[PDB]
């Protein structure tokens, strides 16, 4: 379901910066060129997210992470809520 | 023995619900998730399959229709507003550091233009807010924000584009409308339903046209009994007999052109004495 | 072993079913009801003599015991407590419903209960022997309706204590052993190549820690394996685990609890709970047969999904991403499904993913 | 039903939670405070110490120490003596 | 009722309105906190004041400028004690037969 | 007596003798934590001595959580070498214990009311605040939490001998109130 | 926000903007406002564009919390997605 | 300090109020009253007699509107339960609330756990736990001359 | 639905007579007219369901710690009920493995105690095979007490104590 | 109500909500009514200069 998210985000960025580009003068053609080049550009493990709560019990870490993106084995996953446990 | 009885009673006080043993029968204790998916489930998902959950159909409630209408309207507004909001903020940030009075006046003109466009947006009537019944919205945003998650994105999408969008005639069928429906059905043959919905002179989808045709289609049921029909009915009844109260539905679903009403009437009146 | 409770009315301690059957058979040897022969002045003398021998009394004592202990219709009177409430319910129903005819859902469960009890085998060579240890298992219907989370439907089967699992397995009428796969979006008339029963024959029973995998049919695989994979690494409850072959193993070879949920997984993800209602010894007034013996005696009579365009037929086709369907998963009978798509040469119209629907209210 | 026994008043736990969630004001580096301090002076010629603290979001003692080095107090008989953000 | 609603503004805005008045029987509270009806004779002997608790319904509505209004009613809020005239409608002796009055050591 | 108290926690302190940046240490230390908006110190935990060291800008460190005097000293020296490695002139000045919590069990439920009535001048027992009695021993200045299950939690000490003396003093007094 | 401009998507944004600016047809400003809006849009969408439950179990080795950002280093950690299971030897989690 | 002094005065006079009851009439929280209470005792070099379950029965039962017979039964149940050590380490207010619930359920005037907790200042869970400890020996705790509207055998399941 | 009441009423009426004679039971049956307890318009399902419940009730009455008089009464009750049904498959009595081990020595005592009426009733109920021998009682998914005091102190116990004293 | 406003003003100024019960001073009505009947000085004790006297007398 990842690429649907990226399509949504890309459309979002485009209809947002459309007026900015019409304002500063950047014609729509350059904008669509950016869009296309970005899409084509789309083709270590890191989780970047927002922690809703990180709890510790003397060894036991319990993470409750909000919206986040992961880079597990080169393939990038999405999650809207990630509970997790760990032992120090 | 008495102390053993007391221990039994205590463990009764200290004594799972058969709810904790549904589809993820093996739930974890450190988490709530079950075991990973099975290679058989992988193979079954591939080659296509419909799991039990994916087949659940819930009848739409009255209030859900209003909720979807309000959701579509609000998200159309947000999508229309985000560009102008960013334009206005960019103009203001440019004014903050322009330090040129003629350029500042040009920027204030552009900002007044942006504000005027925003005012036109927030005064746009409901019609232009609706759309062309085929436009796009962040339906995955709807299903998670406006709806609690009770409906999938594509479900809402199909309900909206095909059914709920107010550009679809929901009125009753007039004599003239029913006449035209069968007229066009005959002219095209009882197959070409999209073109018929188009030619009907109304915005009723092909689905509703076919519904109104079937509900008055006499060839839907055979209405006349034949001996081979009777033979098949007897064979089926004897196969799925339980004594009395033969399931007529599961019999119909093995026959063609018949419904449980006619099967009941036939089995009672001409397939057993009485 | 002993069927001794574990909880007051919800469970018992795990016991070997074979030993239980053996204890019952032993404590009923030559003095038990293990005859299985239906009931039929000279016989009176023999009965009196037997009574005298068993009760250490005289022949006259046996005769007078037989005489004194002899055996001793709708309208009622001279009320009692329960007869009072019965009469009141009946009169209330009399002022009530005009059609006394029995409900079609009571007759269903009744006939399913008495479908084939009191039907003796026509072969009389396969008829079960005495002490055959009938286990009245009930398999939980899968969650195929929302209402099935609330009140868990189930079908009861009278498994036999020598029925050799992979016989119960081969007999459980679920609909996950159906549902011809594949998507027919450009093929209105497609031969069903293989029902899911034929394709994915693997399945297993989880009973008291141990797994029993359907290693028969070498087009099968080990569905239990996956579970073991994460019970060995990152223990998440459930401790130790074991596995068996389910083919040599028959019933009464187990060590199980009653009223305690156990698992039957077939087709990979369909899950079936295998609570054992009770183990009772074989007795007459039932089939006594062997062929039909698994004996599904109760079933849920589920609802039947009808077509969405017309309501006069059942749902043969389920479509998604349709261009005419109001709802996303839309159920069409074959008639109208052929008329909202596939026009005049059997070529796709618009766009839709059409899958074959089995309508489980109809099957199994 | 009046004055029912309670361990803590609802208005008091909410205020306590808000104070805990907000946390104590941190002592930022002098350079950042000075840069923010003078930017405030731009909007208004004269600033009150109590109101100035909110803009800087710095401890009162720390703000006074930095303000004392450059800022000066001007006595106004109309209301009171306030601080001057002008170094001279 | 005639009292103007109390308006607080210092941002959130709080409104207080005193709706309805309740009066209970003349009550006395023992040192342990147990209430009990106060007989006029007990008041005379123990030098108590023959008073009835006074309660008022108060509605508290708060406007937080977020276009959200929260309204809570504090039913029967104790606001003090009113001395009670004897043999008045709100006195314990009200509606007591002469025999009942004698049982209470009242003439 | 016969029951020796098991130590459970030891708060000691040490002086590094050099001012530090908490930002630097926090960004460059392995298991450090530093949220100044909530507390002005760096919380560095280590596993083998299983200790928690709070390090302060002034150069003073407090090591807690170790269950031995020697173990506490070793954890302190570990944190000292850690800070030394991050580019600071760490030193080891006046490593001094500041608390030692001990805990033990006497294996019999106690009647509190008897004890509080017997030593009203010492015990502060209020079961609606804290369900244990708090006996403030005076000869050694050690606070003893005594519970109805017999668990005695001595605290406030400055050496192990003090906990031992205090528990031996308190033992017969509890023996007298075995429920 | 300076958090989500590090994944494959954000790296693609940065690379595309770099290629476009090196071509001398946009200004660095338009690039930085586009990046700022990208951050806002991804923050908004990454919130209500998805709903797939995950739960991970791992052995935490290193953690750090400066300027309200958590940095965990998990070893041999498994990620239970809705359906499947992912195993990774070592993952850095950054949370703020 | 005033709130803590008010709490101490009630104890000294033999009519203790619970810390929650004092907090209800004071803007100061229970924790701060309890802390000042300890300091005031140290500063004054004085002490307060330990509270007993019978120190609250009259106020709790009168506020719940229980008859004198039910109040006497609750007073006996709590006092007997403490003597029998069926609730070791329990707060006296928790024991009293459970005893009132037991006595209330054994008479015509029946009060729910929420009702008793609101007056007693004890969460219904705490009443449930204390009640569950004294329920097994219910017949022993009740006064001999108590008229059971609900028989002790049929006392409420918990 | 109140059947427990009439069953307990019959048990009490029988134990009050202090009889083991099945003739007194037959008279109590004819007087209370249990020949009707099943009689009434039921189709088949309520019928056999209520019969199952009544048999289970009589059986659980038969078991300890109930009094010997009550036990023999419940045995006669089981006999009468099972021998009086309307359903063609005469519902069987659910008998456990644990309870069978005690019903054995109970029948043995009945023979020994010259209570041949109840002994013959039980032998008959076994002969017509009215027993479904189950594992755990009834199924599985998801009082007149016997004082220990008299087991500890009897008239014979105190008599022997005083003799030896 | 004057002291209810004054009490609530202090709490609302500090940004915290106020407890309505703690805002009410029950002495105001209880003692004010009692004092006027107790002494016969009619009005306020502080303003006894203008208070009408002899209104309340011992029966
Ligand atoms: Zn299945
Ligand atoms: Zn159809």
């Amino acid at each position: 379901t990842v690429p649907k998210l990226y399509r949504s985000v890309i459309e979002d960025v485009i209809n947002d910066v459309r007026d900015i580009f019409l304002d500063d003068g950047v014609d729509e053609q350059v904008l669509m060129e950016l869009k296309t080049l970005w899409e084509n550009k789309l083709m270590e493990n890191v989780v970047v997210c927002q922690y809703d709560k990180i709890h510790r019990s003397k060894n036991k870490w319990k993470f409750h992470l909000k919206d986040g993106i992961m880079n597990l084995n080169g393939r990038d996953y999405i999650f809207s809520k990630a509970i997790g446990d760990a032992e120090w | 023995q008495n102390r053993e009885q007391q221990e039994e009673l205590m463990r009764d006080l200290a004594g799972t619900y058969m709810g904790h043993f549904m589809k993820p029968y093996f739930k974890d204790k450190v988490t709530g998730v079950g075991p990973p998916a099975n290679e058989d489930t992988r193979e079954k998902a591939a080659q296509g399959i419909k799991a039990f959950e994916e087949l659940l159909v819930t009848k739409w409630k009255n209030w859900e229709k209003a909720l979807l209408r309000k959701s579509v309207v609000s998200d159309r507004l947000q999508r229309l507003l985000q560009p102008k909001l960013l334009k206005l903020e960019y103009l203001h940030q440019k004014q903050s550091k322009v330090s040129s009075e003629l350029e500042r006046q040009a920027l204030e003109k552009q900002g007044r233009e942006a504000e005027k466009e925003i005012q036109d947006i927030n005064q746009l009537p409901e019609e232009a807010l609706l759309g062309n019944r085929l436009d796009s919205h962040d339906w995955e945003k709807i299903s998670n924000i406006n709806f609690e998650g009770s409906r999938s994105a594509e479900e809402i999408r199909k309900f909206w584009q095909n059914s709920e969008h107010p550009s679809i005639n929901k009125q009753e069928w007039s004599r003239e409308e029913e006449e035209r429906l069968q007229a066009i059905a005959a002219a095209h043959g009882h197959l070409e339903w999209q073109k018929i919905a188009e030619e009907l002179g109304t915005s009723r989808s092909a689905f509703q046209c076919l519904q109104k045709f079937q509900q008055h289609n006499k060839a839907l049921k055979r209405k006349e009994w034949t001996e081979e029909e009777d033979r098949m009915l007897t064979q089926l009844v004897q196969e799925m007999r339980v004594g009395s109260h033969i399931p007529y539905r599961r019999i119909v679903y093995y026959m063609e052109g018949r419904d449980s009403m006619q099967l009941i009437y036939r089995w009672t009146k001409s397939l057993d004495p009485g | 072993n002993f069927p001794e409770y574990e909880l007051p009315e919800l469970n018992t301690r795990a016991f070997h079913v074979g030993a239980f059957g053996e204890l019952w058979r032993g404590r009923l040897r030559g003095a038990g009801d293990l005859s299985l022969r239906e009931p039929p002045a000279a016989d009176s003398d023999r009965e009196d003599a037997a009574v005298a021998r068993d009760l250490d009394c005289s022949l006259e004592a046996a005769a007078e015991l037989r005489a004194v202990c002899g055996l001793d219709v709708i309208p009622e009177n001279t009320d009692l407590v329960t007869l009072g409430v019965r009469k009141r319910f009946l009169e209330h129903r009399e002022e009530t419903i005009t059609i006394d005819r029995a409900c079609r859902q009571e007759t269903f469960v009744y006939e399913m209960e008495s479908h084939a009890i009191g039907k003796k085998p026509e072969n009389s060579a396969d008829m079960i022997e005495e002490g055959e240890l009938i286990l009245s298992v009930n398999i939980l219907y899968p969650v195929i309706f929302h209402k099935h989370k609330e009140h868990k439907p189930y079908q009861t089967m009278l498994v036999l204590g020598s029925q050799k699992l992979t016989q119960l397995r081969d007999s459980i009428r679920c609909v996950s052993d159906l549902q011809i796969g594949g998507e027919f979006s450009n093929t209105p008339d497609q031969a069903p190549e293989h029902i899911s029963k034929d394709l994915y024959k693997s399945a297993f029973f989880y009973f008291e820690g141990t797994f029993y995998n359907d290693k028969r049919y070498p087009e099968c695989r080990d569905l239990s394996r996956t579970i073991i994979e994460w019970s060995e690494s990152h223990d998440r409850g459930y401790g130790k685990f074991q596995t068996a072959r389910m083919e040599d193993f028959t019933f009464n070879d187990l060590c199980i609890k009653l009223g305690f949920p156990y698992l039957y997984c077939h087709q990979g993800d369909c899950e079936h709970v295998i609570v054992i209602t009770d183990i009772r010894l074989v007795h007459h007034d039932d089939c006594l047969d062997r062929t039909l013996y698994p004996l599904l005696i109760k079933k849920h009579w589920l609802w039947t999904r009808k077509c969405f365009v017309c309501k006069m037929y059942t749902a043969r086709w389920v479509t998604n991403n349709d261009s005419f369907a109001p709802e996303d998963p839309c159920f069409f009978c074959d008639v109208c499904f052929r008329m909202l798509h596939y026009d005049s040469e059997g070529n796709k119209l618009g766009e839709f993913l059409a899958y074959p629907y089995v309508d489980p209210g109809t099957f199994n | 039903t009046n004055y029912k026994p309670v361990a803590n008043h609802q208005y008091n736990i909410e205020y306590e939670r808000k104070k805990k969630e907000d946390g104590k004001r941190a002592r930022a580096d002098k350079q950042h405070v000075l840069d923010m301090l003078f930017s405030a002076f731009e909007k208004h010629q004269y600033y009150n110490l109590k109101d100035l603290v909110d803009i800087t979001k710095q401890p009162v003692v720390y703000l006074k120490e930095i303000l004392k080095e450059i800022g000066v107090q001007n006595v106004k008989g109309i209301h009171k003596n306030t601080w001057e953000l002008k170094p001279e | 009722e005639d009292a103007p609603p109390i308006d607080l503004q210092a941002p959130p805005r709080y409104l207080l309105k005193f709706e309805q008045i309740y009066l209970s029987k003349p009550t006395h509270w023992e040192r342990d906190g147990a209430p009990s009806p106060m007989m006029p004779n007990e008041a005379r002997l123990r030098n108590l004041t023959y008073s009835a608790p006074l309660y008022v319904d108060i509605t508290k509505t708060v406007i937080k400028e977020g276009e959200e209004q929260l309204q809570t009613q504090h039913q029967k809020t104790f606001i003090g004690k009113i001395p009670i005239m004897l043999r008045s409608t709100y006195c314990l002796l009200n509606g007591l037969t002469d025999r009942d009055l004698c049982e209470l050591n009242e003439c | 007596s016969g029951i020796v108290p098991q130590l459970q926690n030891i708060v000691s302190t040490v002086n590094l003798g050099c001012k530090l940046d908490l930002k630097t240490i926090a960004l460059r230390a392995r298991n450090a934590e530093y949220n100044p908006k909530r507390f002005a110190a760096v919380i560095m935990r280590i596993r083998e001595p299983r200790t928690t060291a709070l390090i302060f800008s002034s150069g003073k460190m407090v090591c807690t959580g170790a269950k031995s005097e020697e173990q506490s000293r070793l954890a302190a020296r570990k944190y000292a070498r850690v800070v030394q490695k991050l580019g600071f002139p760490a030193k080891f000045l006046d490593f001094k214990i500041q608390n030692m919590v001990g805990s033990c069990d006497v294996k019999f439920p106690i009647r509190l009311e008897g004890l509080v009535l017997t030593h009203q001048q010492f015990s502060s027992y209020e079961p609606e605040l804290f369900p244990g009695l708090i006996y403030r021993m005076i000869k050694p200045r050690i606070v003893l939490l005594i519970f109805v299950s017999g668990k005695v939690v001595l605290t406030g000490a400055k050496v192990r001998a003090e906990i031992y003396e205090a528990f031996e003093n308190i033992y017969p007094i509890l023996k007298g109130f075995r429920k | 926000y300076q958090l989500y401009r590090n994944t494959t998507l954000g790296n693609s944004l940065q690379e595309s903007l770099d290629e476009l600016i090196q071509s001398q047809q946009i200004t660095p400003q338009l690039a930085l406002q586009v990046l700022l809006q990208f951050d806002k849009a991804i923050n908004a969408a990454l919130a209500q564009r998805v709903r797939n439950r995950v739960n991970f179990r791992g052995s935490l080795n290193t953690y750090r919390f400066c300027d309200n950002v958590w940095t965990f280093v998990l070893n041999d950690v498994e990620f239970r997605e809705v359906t499947e299971l992912i195993k990774v030897d070592k993952v850095k989690i950054v949370a703020c | 300090i005033a709130s803590a002094c008010l709490y101490i005065a009630c104890r000294q006079e033999g009519v203790p109020r619970t810390f929650k009851e004092i907090c209800a009439v004071s803007r100061i929280s229970k924790k701060e009253i309890g802390r000042c209470f300890k300091l005031i005792l140290k500063a004054l070099e004085t002490s307060v007699d330990l509270i007993t379950t019978g120190d609250f029965m009259s106020r709790f039962c009168s506020n719940l509107c229980l008859p004198k017979q039910v109040q006497m039964a609750a007073t006996h149940i709590a006092r007997k339960a403490v003597e029998l050590d069926l609730v070791p380490g329990r707060s006296p207010i928790s024991v009293a609330a459970a005893a009132i619930y037991m006595a209330s359920q054994a008479s015509a005037e029946k009060r729910t756990q929420k009702e008793i907790g609101d007056i007693a200042g004890v969460a219904d869970v705490t009443i449930r736990q204390s009640y569950r400890l004294i329920y097994p020996r219910a017949p022993d705790l009740f006064p001999t001359d108590f008229k059971f509207d609900t028989p002790v055998d049929k006392l409420p399941q918990l | 639905p109140g059947l427990q009441t009439d069953c307990e009423a019959l048990l009490s009426r029988f134990q009050e007579t202090d009889s083991v004679r099945f003739e007194d039971f037959t008279e109590l049956w004819r007087n209370m007219k249990f020949g009707t307890i099943f009689c009434g318009r039921m189709r088949n399902l309520e019928k056999n369901m209520f019969t199952k419940e009544a048999l289970a009730l009589a059986w659980r009455y038969f078991l300890p710690p109930y009094t010997f008089q009550i036990r023999v009464g419940a045995l006669y009750l089981l006999y009468g009920l099972y021998n009086t049904q309307l359903c063609q498959p005469k519902q069987k009595i659910r008998v456990a493995l644990k309870d069978w081990d005690e019903v054995l020595k109970f029948q043995q005592d009945l023979v020994n105690a010259q209570h041949f009426d109840a002994a013959y009733i039980f032998r008959k109920l076994r002969l017509d095979r009215a027993f479904h021998f189950t594992a755990m009682p009834k199924l599985l998914s998801y009082k007149d007490p016997s004082d220990r005091v008299m087991k500890l102190i009897t008239s014979d116990v105190l008599e022997e104590m005083l003799n030896v004293h | 109500l004057k002291e209810v406003r004054i009490y609530a003003q202090k709490f609302i100024d500090r940004g915290k909500d106020f407890n309505l019960e703690l805002a009410i001073k029950t002495r105001i009505i209880s003692d004010g009514l009692k004092y006027s009947l107790a002494t016969g000085n009619w009005g306020d004790q502080k303003k006894a200069h203008q208070a009408r006297a002899g209104v309340s007398q011992v029966l």
